[PDB]
DNA sequence: GCTCCTCTAGACTCGACCGC
DNA sequence: GCGGTCGAGTCTAGAGGAGCT
């Protein structure tokens, strides 16, 4: 019988793939652990809900090396790891000659070996590189120079742009003009360094690894952002003196010390033209050598301390794998940065003529000085300026002739009253007072009809829209900012008192502002009480705006239309120019392999490119990697200007992206650390009980039961609950159901807050665990021991940022998981020949480049790491078990692009047609197990 | 509704109620378009042919003709016209891709009746014609919603042809649903290839330094339901026209009487000269309330409302009243071509 | 005879020169007209516009459909149907008109025309006064673009009715041919059309009502092309700048190609701005012998000619060549703008 | 448990010329 | 001689980053 099952009744792993893991025999289950969790199950009411068993598997497992799972990995992790340990170690000791006096100026890279003599070579020749390469900015983003240190000699870069003065060249980049170059590439963000290289573009993996100082010092000695923002304001106080920022002249004082570090003033490479760096080559040299030097100083004093700080190899086997991230792009790429940008031009020209439209269309108040009764443009200026002076028959021929030159001589005697105009013209006198200052004068130059210098940020643009908040009439004052008014020149208090009728407490009823028969309240500001909002359109409200509370109050169109544009450009506004200036390399067709140049998908007339994120692969103290552009919480949205920039990242023909998310992974880590402190087995916690047998579609989960709760969106509950396991205090929670819901007092929000943390509870024994791991005297991470930061130790900064702590014990958990996916998805690559690459890694998903015929075997290979990935994580905890629920990807993608689901049609105002219809990429596959089995037959090996 | 009341009062459209229903319009039998809605029509093909023709250097007008004899009966399409001037017209353009031709004229569409079409048959390489195809939708997009107050209503569709052709249909948002007022078709060849037998070596144009049967691709845009589009979505009773559609400028009315025609005759010629046309209102026998008068202004969606009045003969001061502001200003009499000009040339 | 040649080489007509029939010509069944000619058409609309209906108190537009099987008989019936609609756009104050820009068929079975037919209706007192009046502004507006307006020539005629006629002609090559008529036809038409209920019938023509005698004056636009092309014609078509479809040609002499290439852009940009037609000369690679281009512009009718050559680099002074004088001179950029709407303007 | 810099736009102010 | 704009100047509020260019 495949089926097993705990004394918890929960279906663990079949009895196939159990003894192929963990071993026959096993260990008994205690009679004292039984009891506990039964009765802490039965506690809670989750005990004796019955759940229809899956389908069972079985599968032959490939060979596992060593005496179990732990030992397993470790040998992989080291036969990965030693081909770049051993350059390390080659380069951490080495007699580098002294630098050059003087820097060559030829192509290419140039050989300086001992007491300054000049060699030209063509590539560096070496395993190891510290490696630094500059970029003239201005020009554009072709690498400039790059100074470079072997363990033999040293050695230096000058491109032919600024080698050789011509004409301009090509905008558009490619591989022939980047740096030429088992090997290891040494530096400090060494993403940037990265992706000026000429190989790394290639599709085909060249065996070739980078190490960042940044990465390493996150890891060592990092700073959260309270801490970060403490130490560099200033500069239980001890960390300042072991832990420092991320610059290159900080680290290399924290790790070295002595003389800071060189630091142009000039700054000849962000600002200056080619010119002044020709001109001044000798000293930017110079510097650039300087920096390597300070770099190497600076490997040199972490590498034997990273190693001690992160004992099992696997961190650095992925560590090393997370730094080859590899997106490919198609032509559709310019297209896509095309169509965003005219359409949000033309977004804001509509917004700008809507705006207009209101302007003009609130001058008629003035007529019968009905302004008075409208409740946003009542404080306004509406006096007017005086101009102040200091049948008959047909005609014959000459009758018309003389009536015509009659009435043009009885016309041009009127241009002699000249005189009585004012020298200096007056600017629309019959207008009233605020239109005036929105009118361009006559006398400019760039003069445009209407109100042409009305713009979202003045004051009175959230006063010609009618802009509501909750129904109520916005109301801006010099001393409290912007507000709104609650009913209850005069201000029509009567017209807001009728207007909230067809349509409370909030951030404070101010008195001190008086507007008649109403009281100002506030807009909340995310900064607080003290501080006051600016701007009703910030980026801060567009959750309100989206919500229905902020609307453009009565329907005029015009009002909405406007309001409607603001909040559909809202992202593109803060993006375009990162998205915009990605590097973008479009490989040759000379360089495209055979599988791609040889598709029935592939175009003769395309380009295929690859952007190299510069991801930081050690971004935070709790090591997860870093890159705003990328690694984000985003989708195409139905309402977002420029939101399908992932569905852009298309795998070029003859290739597919088998990616899969992992299921609420920081969940589970949290469910197993606590059932392996309790009991020992899996869902003697409820927490863990609900994480495991919980239905999303039956809203059994944490999330919807905590959405029915409280009464909040899913959505709102979602982040609710992950800052709640985050070790977010009361008043956190507090401040989420407020921002969450308006109409909630503190008192109200209070109580629901400490009610909710109140659910010994359903996480005690996870709480606990997660603070007797990081209130131990070293904190280490429980799967593959890997320390915290030495600015976070107890010793140092003890009775302070526990919160960082309790967070980053999970968070680095999943780093952990993270680099135990990619190092058993490397070994499944290598050992099966499975003919694919690593693309990206953003947030819990993991994608993988993978030739079209090797789909289905990769996606066998995902779940099998996925398999082993949880059995070891159980193996650590000290289980012995897996669950079957969790033992395997719900659904495994199988798509052409980068995409959240394989259905999306990602319909956006940027694309409205939809994918399939411009693009032409068709919908992927979401494969669960069993179809992976049935069509691979269950064999990864060919 | 409303709507028709006031394009017939103000002789947008003229004929009797009955005839003025929603089918008779769409259709393209109707009993005619008033000296107004004749004016807004002129408006628009002016503006079309400028954006079109006119700031294009490889943009020519073509003449096709009401009839189509052979297989006898008056023409539906004026692409199928056009078409044949293709080779004509390749000796003015030294056979240099992309060029195309232009026209704006009558096409009768049996339910008989006609609607006023206008054409940009338009010839591209193949090796670009799905670039330009998207760049013409995206400068088509943008013309109309350019002069239209609201531009949401008027929106774009993609489709494909019996062969899967990629084309483009634009709608505007009426009333009562979408209806059709562009088509952006990528025929190909088969037009041409059709239409010219034999070698096709005449056809080829110089894309570059490569001999290629050039892709053609018609714009054709309904004048007539594109102007009845803009005379809903202008829609106090007002008529915000674009101030480059207005049918009429200035309704230069007159506030001693014979001295104040005289000024008047001098100011309506002064206007004319320069291309602002003017609406004589020097000439009514009714005394009416001033908001009565601009009432029935408004509706014909008159820019501006000179005023002449009797002081302007001591110091040269005239009433001018804006469609939009509904404010009043006093400008010297001397200045008004200047900023009449300056408002209405923008664009 | 040889002008013909030179309408289809420079794409005034359009088709085949073997089919270059004067009947076909002067009968409306022509394969039709080519870009210069159109824009030539469209120019001398444009004039009769403003000389007829802009420049007046009491003319308006109107538009009538080709169709009511078979087609109208003349632009005349749709005038007499907005009798009773455009009885309002005067407020009923007879005596008022309407004019327009259409086509009319005539069967050489189909052909068509497109006649510039006025109608007046005046009261019966007047009738031979203001067809009198027509008749002198018709002939001195058909006579003020002719370079030699001796060949127009007009005539008196009487009917069958005893309603006198007036008929206009134009001393072709070949002989006399008609290219306008004028009747007074009288109230029978909008009687007939009309039978009995008088009140629709009389307007306000001073303090009593009266039936008006309408007057019928028929230009053929069409043919007045034809006319004026005669009137021009070492080879060279002088034109009246009112009428001359493209006006200045634009250059490029020696190298630098590129800078030469974005200064003439920027002129003809300039210009085109300003209203003033531009023949994009500079787009083509190879530059023929000046002579030879000088030669084709002329035929073209175009004004002036602008040489911009690598002078203009080092001091910015260009060649401009006007037809009528074919002598040469020097300006600066900034000049030839304002050279061009004067000659434009004081012509 | 929550700030540092730079960089940009809107708003109110005082001091200064100039046309009446 | 006296009021009416007009141009620095500062304050405030928001927005990008917490690297390396
Ligand atoms: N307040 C929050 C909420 C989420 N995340 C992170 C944790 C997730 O692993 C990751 C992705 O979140 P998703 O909601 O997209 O993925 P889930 O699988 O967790 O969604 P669901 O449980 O509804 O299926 O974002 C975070 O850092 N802070
Ligand atoms: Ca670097
Ligand atoms: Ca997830």
């Amino acid at each position: 019988g495949q089926l097993r099952l705990n004394p918890l009744l929960i279906q663990m792993l079949s009895r196939g793939l159990h003894e192929q893991i963990f071993g026959c025999g096993g260990e008994m289950p205690d009679e004292a652990a039984v009891q506990r969790s039964v009765e802490h199950l039965q506690k809670h009411g989750l005990w004796g809900q019955p759940a229809t068993p899956l389908p069972d598997v079985e599968l032959r497992l490939p060979r596992l090396f060593g005496g179990n799972l732990d030992q397993h990995f470790r040998l992989l992790a080291q036969k990965q790891s030693l081909p770049y340990l051993e350059a390390a170690a080659s380069l951490l000791e080495a007699q580098l000659p002294p630098e050059p006096k003087s820097w060559a100026w030829a192509e290419g890279w140039t050989r300086y070996g001992p007491e300054g003599e000049a060699e030209p070579v063509a590539i560096p020749e070496e395993r190891a590189l510290v490696f630094d390469v500059e970029v003239c900015l201005a020009e554009g983003t072709c690498p400039t120079l790059a100074v470079a240190i072997s363990p033999s000699a040293w050695y230096s870069w000058c491109s032919r742009r600024l080698v050789e003065e011509r004409y301009s060249w090509t905008s558009q980049l490619s591989p022939a003009d980047l740096i030429p170059l088992e090997q290891l590439v040494v530096g400090h963000n060494v993403s940037f360094d990265r992706a000026h290289i000429r190989e790394q573009y290639l599709i085909q993996d060249s065996r070739m690894r980078f190490l960042d100082t940044m990465s390493m010092h996150m890891a060592i000695s990092g700073l959260s952002s309270f801490q970060r923002s403490l130490w560099m304001g200033a500069k239980s106080w001890d960390w300042m003196d072991i832990s420092s920022a991320n610059n290159l002249a900080d680290v290399h004082n924290l790790y070295v010390g002595g003389p800071p570090l060189e630091k142009e003033p000039r700054e000849l490479f962000v600002k200056g033209s080619m010119r002044d760096i020709r001109e001044n080559f000798q000293d930017l040299m110079q510097y650039c050598a300087r920096d390597v030097w300070a770099t190497f100083e600076v490997f040199q004093q972490q590498l034997p301390l990273f190693l001690e700080r992160c004992p099992h190899p696997v961190t650095l086997a992925g560590m090393l794998e997370m730094g080859v991230s590899y997106l490919p792009v198609n032509q559709n790429w310019e297209r896509y940065l095309t169509e965003a940008q005219n359409t949000y031009e033309e977004l804001q020209r509509e917004m700008k003529k809507s705006l207009m439209d209101l302007a003009n269309d609130a001058c008629q108040l003035l007529s019968g000085e009905r302004y008075k009764e409208d409740p946003w443009l009542w404080d306004l200026e509406w006096d007017l300026q005086e101009f102040k002076q200091k049948d008959p028959g047909p005609p014959s021929e000459e009758e018309e002739l003389q009536r015509s030159v009659t009435a043009h001589n009885r016309l041009q005697q009127l241009r002699s009253t000249t005189d009585l105009l004012p020298k200096r013209p007056q600017h629309l006198p019959g207008h009233p007072g605020w239109y005036r200052k929105l009118c361009p004068r006559l006398d400019d130059p760039a003069w445009a009809p209407g109100p042409s210098l009305l713009s979202l940020q003045m004051r009175v643009t959230p006063k010609l829209m009618a802009l509501t908040w909750d129904g109520f009439p916005l109301h801006y004052s010099d001393s409290h900012g912007w507000g709104y008014l609650v009913p209850g020149v005069t201000c029509p208090y009567r017209a807001i008192e009728s207007l909230y009728r067809k349509h409370h407490h909030g951030n404070g009823p101010y008195n001190d502002v008086n507007i008649p028969g109403c009281w100002f309240f506030k807009l909340p500001h995310k900064d607080g009480n003290n501080y006051n909002v600016g701007s009703p359109f910030a980026k801060d409200f567009l959750p309100k705006m989206e919500d229905g509370t902020l609307q453009a109050g009565p329907g005029g169109a015009s009002g909405p239309r406007a309001l409607e544009i603001n909040k559909m450009i809202s992202f593109w506004r803060n993006a375009h120019k990162r998205i915009s200036s990605q590097m973008v390399v479009w490989l040759p067709r000379s360089a495209l392999p055979r599988v791609v140049t040889r598709h029935p998908s592939f175009d003769e007339e395309g380009h295929y490119g690859a952007i190299l994120p510069q991801v930081v692969t050690a971004g935070t103290i709790t090591r997860r990697a870093v890159e705003p552009t990328w690694l984000t919480a985003s989708n195409a949205r139905p309402d977002r200007v420029g939101s399908e920039l992932k569905a852009m990242v298309q795998a070029p023909p003859g290739y597919v992206l088998v990616g899969a998310d992992v299921d609420s992974q920081e969940l589970w880590i949290a469910a197993v650390l606590g059932d392996a402190h309790f009991a020992g087995m899996h869902g003697c916690t409820a927490f863990g009980w609900m994480t495991l047998q919980g239905r999303k579609s039956r809203g059994t989960d944490l999330h919807s039961k905590t959405a029915a709760t409280v009464g909040i969106s899913r959505e709102h509950a979602k982040i609710f609950n992950y800052g709640r396991i985050y070790g977010a205090g009361q008043s956190f929670a507090e401040r989420l159901l407020m921002q969450f819901n308006h109409r909630l007092t503190r008192q109200e929000a209070a109580e629901k807050a400490q009610q909710m943390y109140a659910v010994g509870g359903t996480e005690s024994e996870m709480f606990n665990k997660l603070e007797s791991i990081a209130m131990s005297d070293t904190p280490r991470t429980p799967v593959l021991g890997c320390c915290i930061s030495r600015a976070l130790e107890p010793s140092v900064v003890q009775g302070e940022f526990i919160t960082s702590r309790v967070n980053w014990v999970v968070q680095s958990s999943a780093v952990d998981y993270l680099h135990l996916m990619l190092v058993a998805m490397k070994w499944l690559f290598e050992e099966f020949a499975i003919d694919g690459r690593f693309c990206i890694s953003i947030h819990d998903e993991v994608r993988y480049l993978v030739r079209e015929e090797d789909r289905y075997r990769a996606a066998l290979a995902l779940q099998i790491t996925n398999l082993l990935t949880r059995c070891m994580f159980a193996y650590k905890l000290g289980l012995n078990d897996l669950p079957q629920s969790v033992a395997f990807f719900s659904a495994v993608d199988i798509d052409q692009c980068l995409r959240k689901e394989v259905t999306m049609d990602c319909k956006t105002p940027s694309n409205p047609t939809g994918m399939e219809r411009r693009y032409g990429i068709p919908q992927g596959e979401a494969l669960d197990i069993y179809q992976i089995i049935e069509l691979t037959k269950g064999s990864l090996e060919k | 509704e409303a709507l028709l009341e006031i394009c017939q009062r103000r002789h947008f459209l003229s004929g009797s109620k009955q005839q003025l229903s929603r089918d008779s319009l769409l259709s393209g039998c109707h009993p005619g378009f008033g000296p107004l809605g004749v004016e807004l029509r002129k408006n628009l093909a002016a503006e079309w042919w400028t954006s079109v023709v006119v700031f294009r250097e490889q943009v020519f007008p073509v003449d096709a003709l009401h009839h189509k004899p052979g297989p006898g009966k008056l023409r539906e399409n004026l692409l199928h016209g056009a078409l044949e001037h293709y080779v004509n017209c390749l000796d003015l353009v030294n056979k240099r891709l992309p060029y195309g031709l232009a026209q704006i004229g009558v096409c009768f569409h049996p339910v008989i009746g006609e609607k006023t079409e206008a054409s940009l048959v338009w010839f591209t390489p193949p090796r670009t014609s799905n670039q330009w195809l998207d760049f013409w939708l995206r400068h088509r997009l943008q013309w109309w919603r350019k002069f239209a107050m609201s531009p949401s209503n008027f929106s774009s569709s993609d489709c494909q042809d019996e062969e899967g052709r990629k084309g483009n249909k634009l709608y505007y948002n009426f009333p009562w649903g979408k209806e059709l007022i562009e088509t952006l078709w990528n025929l190909g060849d088969h037009e041409l290839l059709h239409m010219y037998p034999g070698n096709v070596s005449k056809l080829h144009g110089r894309d570059g330094r490569k001999n290629v049967v050039p892709c053609v691709l018609s714009v054709n845009g309904d004048l007539d339901r594109g102007m009845l589009a803009y005379l809903y979505d202008s829609f106090r009773k007002v008529l915000k026209l674009h101030p480059c559609l207005a049918p009429i400028k200035v309704a230069l009315d007159v506030g001693p009487t014979l001295e104040l025609r005289q000024v008047c005759q001098g100011l309506f010629n002064e206007l004319l000269e320069n291309g602002i046309s003017v609406w004589p209102g020097y000439l009514e026998t009714m005394q009416s309330s001033l908001e009565q008068l601009y009432s029935k202004y408004d509706e014909m969606s008159i820019l501006f409302t000179v005023l002449v009045t009797e002081t302007t003969l001591e110091n040269g001061l005239i009433h001018l009243r804006s469609r939009d502001t509904t404010m009043k200003e006093m400008m010297h009499i001397s200045k008004l071509k200047d900023f009449l000009i300056k408002y209405i040339s923008s664009a």
